[PDB]
């Protein structure tokens, strides 16, 4: 490459440098040819200089790491400048690694003048300190505990339906001891109780080993050596904690499937040396009046002008600014509009007046506003359409009321949004300056105005009752029943004014029913000072509640900091690691509902992600997948920078995964755009040419799988990598497993790379399916679902786990002959199931098929996923059936094309019924069919009994950006599909009627 | 009125709406004045319950009507013979009597007769026309959105390229400054030895640096002009969407109104959904 080089003496030299050349060679040959040019004697020594240049990301990144290659620098232009080092080398090396991991440079954080951002950067380091220090407290044990956390479940108690799978409460395990003189491996079958801790398992394994190994006659103290640990064969899972063996996820899954639990006996010191020290250091940037309740004036905000709006003068007549004071999604007063002005001169200079006093403003009060246009004209006038929107916190992060001039840059209206205002949306100005900007003025009250401290608020309570129709103040039993009845209601139930007044009038007895707190919080008028003070006094001493219900308090309906702090404390004291892992997506999503960067929830999440690497991996990937969206780019970037600073040497693995995903993204973007007008074979030849280069091979081999960090992806098998002919241009990639004994788990790991389709809907659907399966298995129903792995890594790009030995129904019906009008006898599925397993395993195959089919029928009907055909449903060899390619949910394909109420997505065709009825010509009148119907009914009722959790989980993704989830009206679909307003009997009847109306079969009792 | 008594039954009442959900009530009450009300059946489907939705303070307040021994009331005691009598009593007297904090009266009914201002074959053909226009406007709209998103991505890339050009030109200008500073004490050396060729090969490098920095400035200027043009197109696309949106919304509302009117008339949906 014709790189032109800049020497410090004004010397300019052209140096021909190879693309695969390290910076050491570049420096050496740069000073080698620096002798034939003018002023060479004045040049200093070669080792006292470094390379600085500009990258494609528009920063001047000094090249303190000379081991990098020329192409990896991402140069904007092929040039290098020779300078002298001025700062700390390792700090900038770490900063560059963080910048690569994050997707944007660290320095542009330092170039931010918002005091909140710098305060967050300085203050999150304390949590980083505590996490890193706790991780190092008991080295080397705590370090391995952090790197390889136990994959256990919440409770050691064993469900009764699988305790009977045990042989008298005992487990068969196969322990593999790799003595390896060269490679030799042995096995030891053992019989132990399900509740033994791994120390006892190791003790019994060594007892078996020290009985017949290298001796057959008698000759520390032969028991409890303590020098070994347990490892799952074929993957990076370890049993390092004192838990019952059945509590580990791998063991209990083996019990579920009746498989053979394979384990290994590694040495303690080998694993301890397998992981390095964490050298975490603080960076450079760590080196560093009247109350609101004394202002007797109604709130008013001036709207000065707007710089520009993008409308046409021949279509839009006039424009106006519509404002409103909100607490969450609930207005605190009526909305106020400005006057109507022509679009050419958007100047108002108007003092808007609001119907709320200043001391009555809640701490989380926000001003929401939008520029809107009025079409009008003709008889049907008043056609309003918003153009831009924005929200401002009326208090800053230091509890100070806004004052003075303020310039706000607004955001584009989200797709499929009709309401004039957008209170759900995030706060803050648009970082882009080529946007409509609205100038506002706030009142100046001769000093700085602060929200009152908790002490004076507590003073206000216990006094408000003295001054002052059953509110504003031994409790009858008919009231007690009413409180419980309200408590059992779903969070999106109808709450009447009478019910709200009843709840508030009995707030001092609501404490004995701790689960009623969300309703009581929705029953207080947040525009009243004394009511909020009393609510604060109640929340201060509220009994703890379950994480299931405390998570509900973190959605957009409860913006008050005290309520969110109570919810975060409940999460701190009750939420387990596996439950946190199951619910991490929603907890990440509800970070956007926080008004300030430094909050208790972000501290709790970062502390958890720095003490548990499994949690931290998905934390990083969930934050990184939505760095493209500018509404959350800064907050997520700051949080991710802190995490990457304090994570340790997991940053190298994360960096490797980022390079792999970037190379895959570039390849898919090339083949999906330049090769639209091409056949698949030439694309495949091109693609194997692309993997032929050593650079892409090195980038795509030897890194941890983002879907499961415990899985290592070794070399790429190019003979088994292909481009699918399905929708978009997905990539089938096959990796070898570098584990010593991959044959026990799986030899090959296969992942689909999809570029073009959103995967957040699929991720949410699979999470819901996994939760449904867990509820069913705990209830006593063995409905086995297959919630395969799916991860979104960026904007419309993600990874999908592949299930081996699976075929679509179309694949079977095509491989079994017949075509088109030839009905395949509707027996091809049953014939294939008979063929692929025969004998005594046949009955188990139909049993598994029936249970999985029932589970998926109930789940698909409840979630309202897109219509199912023979190409998005797959069945394994053993009989298990599962759905793929979820796409949409809650209809959302209908509701715009028409009415299409409560459609059944997965209708049982005849082909499935003959499988369930085991070859019976008539299927609906058999005992198998009614057993299947009973299983479906029980699954539906079991899910209905846990409707609150599903409603709450759906309510946390409202601000995520999925078009299916923009308001609670979208969750009304779930509310009505479970018949939540009806009672249990009519809900069961409604489900049977729904199944009848799509089958015309025997779905009536 | 006309009957001046309870003779206006529940079906005859303009404010009673029968079987509607929360979503439709919220749609009808959106951004309405204080005192806008409509009465619907209770969502739990028991006969004679009824629920009243009232607009106050920008929020939809839900008030439940009770029904015991043929009487109706907002709470105990129940003193009204029907719900028409209670709704009229609170249309003429403020609701602050029932509870002081609801200082509002029942002002503005949401009439179910007001939607009839705008022959099954004829209405079916009209629905087909409206649906066709809606589909055309919708495909125009989302192709505009795709164009707009791609334009925004190009604009962001070109802005980043502008910043990179600025950094590169600054670096080259500091290099020129360093060359000028270093030329002070060393340029007078090749005037005693009689070798002006050394000064010539000195000036060669400076001329090359000046040519390179001028070329970089030219590239930056060209890319800035392209950025200006692309931002102009971005504004034009935003204007065109702003024009497209309200007519599309109104046309969708008209199509939905026609579909609802035709569906309630008594036709099976098989004949309607076949034509999409």
């Amino acid at each position: 490459i014709l790189v032109e080089c800049l020497l410090p003496n004004g010397m300019i030299v052209t140096l021909e440098c190879l693309r695969e050349a390290t910076l050491i060679t570049i420096k050496h040959e740069l000073f080698k040819e620096a002798r034939k040019y003018p002023l060479h004697q004045l040049l200093q020594d070669e080792s006292s200089y470094i390379f600085v240049s500009v990258t494609q990301e528009a920063e001047r990144e000094e090249f303190f790491d000379e081991t990098r290659r020329l192409c990896d620098l991402r140069l904007f232009q092929p040039f290098l400048k020779v300078i002298e080092p001025v700062g700390n080398r390792e700090e900038k090396i770490l900063n560059r690694e963080i910048g690569f991991a994050i997707g944007m440079p660290v320095c542009e954080f330092d170039m931010v003048k918002d005091p909140e951002v710098q305060d967050f950067r300085r203050n999150i380091l304390n949590v980083c300190k505590e996490a890193v220090d706790l991780r190092d407290l008991n080295s080397p044990h705590s370090r391995a505990m952090y790197v390889y956390p136990p994959n256990v479940e919440s409770s050691p108690e064993l469900p009764k339906h699988i305790y009977n799978k045990l042989d008298k409460g005992q487990i068969i395990v196969v322990i593999w001891v790799i003595v390896s003189p060269n490679n030799d491996k042995q096995k030891y079958t053992l019989k132990i109780n399900h509740d033994c801790v791994p120390e006892q398992v190791i003790a019994e394994a060594i007892r078996k080993k020290t009985r017949s190994m290298l001796l057959s006659s008698e000759q520390c103290v032969l028991e409890y050596q303590g020098k070994y640990i347990l490892k799952v064969c074929g993957c990076d899972e370890y049993f390092l904690e004192k838990y019952p063996l059945s509590q580990y996820k791998y063991i209990r899954s083996c019990i579920m499937l009746g498989r053979m639990p394979n384990l290994m006996l590694m040495a303690k010191e080998s694993l301890y040396s397998q992981l390095p020290m964490d050298c975490f250091t603080m960076p450079s940037y760590s080196r560093r009046t009247k109350s609101l309740w004394v202002i007797n004036s109604a709130l008013r905000i001036k709207i000065l002008c707007a710089t520009y709006v993008n409308v046409n003068i021949r279509d839009i007549d006039k424009i106006y600014v519509r404002t409103g004071i909100y607490h969450g999604g609930e207005p605190l007063c009526d909305n106020v509009n400005t006057q109507r002005v022509p679009c050419s001169n958007p100047r108002w200079n108007e003092w808007l007046n609001y119907d709320i006093y200043i001391p009555d403003l809640p701490r989380a009060a926000r001003l929401c506003l939008s520029i809107c246009s009025v079409k009008g004209r003709k008889g049907a006038k008043e056609e309003h359409c918003p153009l831009a929107w924005g929200n401002i916190n009326l208090f800053d992060y230091t509890d100070t009321l806004v004052s003075g001039k303020m310039a706000l840059n607004l955001w584009p209206v989200p797709h499929g949004l009709e309401d004039l205002l957008n209170p759900i949306g995030v706060t803050g100005s648009n970082p882009n300056k080529e946007t409509p900007c609205l100038e506002l003025e706030f009142d100046w009250f001769s000093s700085v105005v602060k929200f009152p401290d908790m002490s004076v608020i507590e003073e206000h309570a216990n006094w408000s009752v003295s001054r002052e129709s059953n509110r504003l103040a031994e409790l009858r039993e008919n009231d007690k029943e009413q409180l419980k009845a309200i408590s059992t209601r779903d969070p999106l139930s109808e709450i009447t004014e009478q019910e709200k007044d009843f709840l508030w009038s009995h707030r001092h007895y609501c404490v004995t029913i701790p689960e009623i707190l969300p309703k009581l919080l929705l029953s207080v008028k947040w525009n009243s000072r004394d009511e909020v003070a009393q609510m604060y006094c109640l929340v201060k001493d509220w009994p703890p509640i379950k994480p299931e219900q405390a998570m509900e308090l973190l959605d957009c309906n409860y913006p008050d900091p005290m309520v969110r702090g109570f919810a975060v404390r409940c999460l701190e004291k009750y939420l387990t690691d596996d439950k946190l892992s199951q619910y991490l997506i929603q907890l990440v999503q509800v970070l956007k509902y926080e008004q300030y960067l430094d909050n208790l929830l972000v501290r709790f999440l970062l502390k958890k992600a720095l003490t548990n690497q499994r949690i931290g991996h998905f934390f990083f990937w969930h934050l990184k997948s939505e760095m493209h969206n500018k509404t959350v780019s800064q907050r997520f970037g700051l949080l991710l920078e802190s995490y990457c600073r304090a994570c340790g040497m997991y940053l190298k693995h994360l960096n490797r995964q980022v390079e792999a995903m970037e190379k895959l993204i570039n390849l898919t973007d090339i083949l999906k755009q330049e090769k639209k007008d091409e056949t698949q074979k030439v694309q495949m030849k091109f693609l194997v040419e692309q993997m032929r280069r050593p650079d892409f091979m090195d980038a795509l081999q030897g890194f941890l799988s983002p879907l499961n960090p415990a899985h290592q992806l070794g070399n790429l098998r190019l003979e088994e990598c292909r481009i699918m002919s399905s929708a978009k241009r997905p990539l089938w990639l096959n990796w070898e497993n570098p584990d010593i004994m991959s044959e026990l788990l799986f030899q090959n790991n296969e992942i689909i790379f999809k570029n073009g389709d959103d995967l957040r809907q699929d991720m949410l659907t699979l999470q819901i399916i996994r939760i449904m399966e867990n509820i069913w298995q705990n209830q006593g129903l063995d409905l086995r679902m297959l919630p395969y792995g799916c991860l979104s890594i960026g904007d419309c790009v993600g990874l999908i786990e592949v299930v081996r030995n699976s075929h679509t129904i179309m694949q079977i019906q095509c491989k079994g002959g017949l075509k088109g009008a030839l009905q395949f006898n509707s027996h091809t599925l049953h014939q294939w199931l008979k063929d692929k397993n025969k004998g005594e395993i046949y009955d188990a195959a139909i049993d598994l098929f029936t249970r999985s089919c029932a589970g998926y029928c109930v789940a698909t009907f409840i979630l309202g996923i897109g219509d199912r055909h023979n190409s998005n449903i797959m069945v394994k060899d053993d009989g298990q059936l599962f759905h793929i390619d979820f796409g949409h949910f809650l209809d959302h394909k209908k509701k715009k094309f028409g009415y299409k109420r409560e459609r059944v997505p997965f209708v049982l065709t005849q082909d499935f019924l003959i499988v369930i009825s085991k070859g019976a010509q008539e299927c609906t009148k058999t005992r198998e069919f009614e057993r299947f119907q009973e299983m479906c009914y029980k699954a539906y009722l079991a899910i209905r009994q846990h409707a609150n959790l599903f409603i709450n989980l759906f309510s946390m993704m409202l601000g995520s950006g999925m078009p299916e989830l923009q308001s609670f009206d979208d969750i009304a679909y779930i509310r009505k599909t479970l018949a939540l307003d009806k009672t249990e009997q009519e809900a069961l009847e409604y489900f049977m009627k729904q199944m009848n109306d799509a089958h015309h079969g025997g779905w009536t009792t | 009125n006309n009957g001046m008594n309870n003779n206006m039954s529940l079906q005859d009442a303009e404010w009673y709406w029968g079987d509607i959900s929360r979503e439709e009530v919220n749609e009808k009450l959106r951004d309405t004045a204080d005192g806008t009300f409509l009465v619907r059946d209770a969502s739990t489907k028991m006969h004679g319950d009824y629920t009243l939705t009232l607009r106050k303070g920008g929020n939809n307040k839900l008030i439940k009507i009770f029904h015991r021994d043929g009487k109706y009331g907002f709470s105990d005691p129940l003193t009204f013979s029907s719900v028409v009598e209670l709704i009229n009593h609170y249309r003429n007297e403020s609701l602050a009597q029932y509870n002081p904090k609801l200082d509002v009266k029942l002002l503005y009914p949401v009439s179910k007769y007001q939607q009839d201002q705008v022959n099954i074959e004829a209405v079916g053909k009209k629905l087909h026309e409206y649906n066709t226009q809606f589909q055309e406007k919708s495909r125009e709209y989302d192709r505009l959105y795709e164009e707009y998103t791609r334009t925004s991505q190009e604009i962001q890339m070109k802005r980043t390229a502008i910043e990179a050009f600025n950094e590169t030109i600054k670096i080259f200008e500091e290099q020129c400054q360093t060359q000028e500073r270093y030329s002070k004490e060393y340029i007078e050396k090749f005037k005693r030895e009689g070798n002006e060729k050394e000064i010539q090969r000195i000036m060669h490098n400076y001329d090359k640096l000046k040519s390179r920095i001028s070329e970089i400035i030219d590239s930056r200027r060209r890319l800035e002009e392209d950025l200006k043009k692309q931002a102009a197109e971005y504004r034009e696309i935003d204007k065109r969407m702003n024009s497209i949106k309200p007519d599309l919304i109104q046309l969708r509302k008209t199509r939905d109104q026609y579909l609802m009117w035709l569906t309630q008339k008594g036709v099976r949906q098989k004949k309607l959904n076949e034509w999409l």
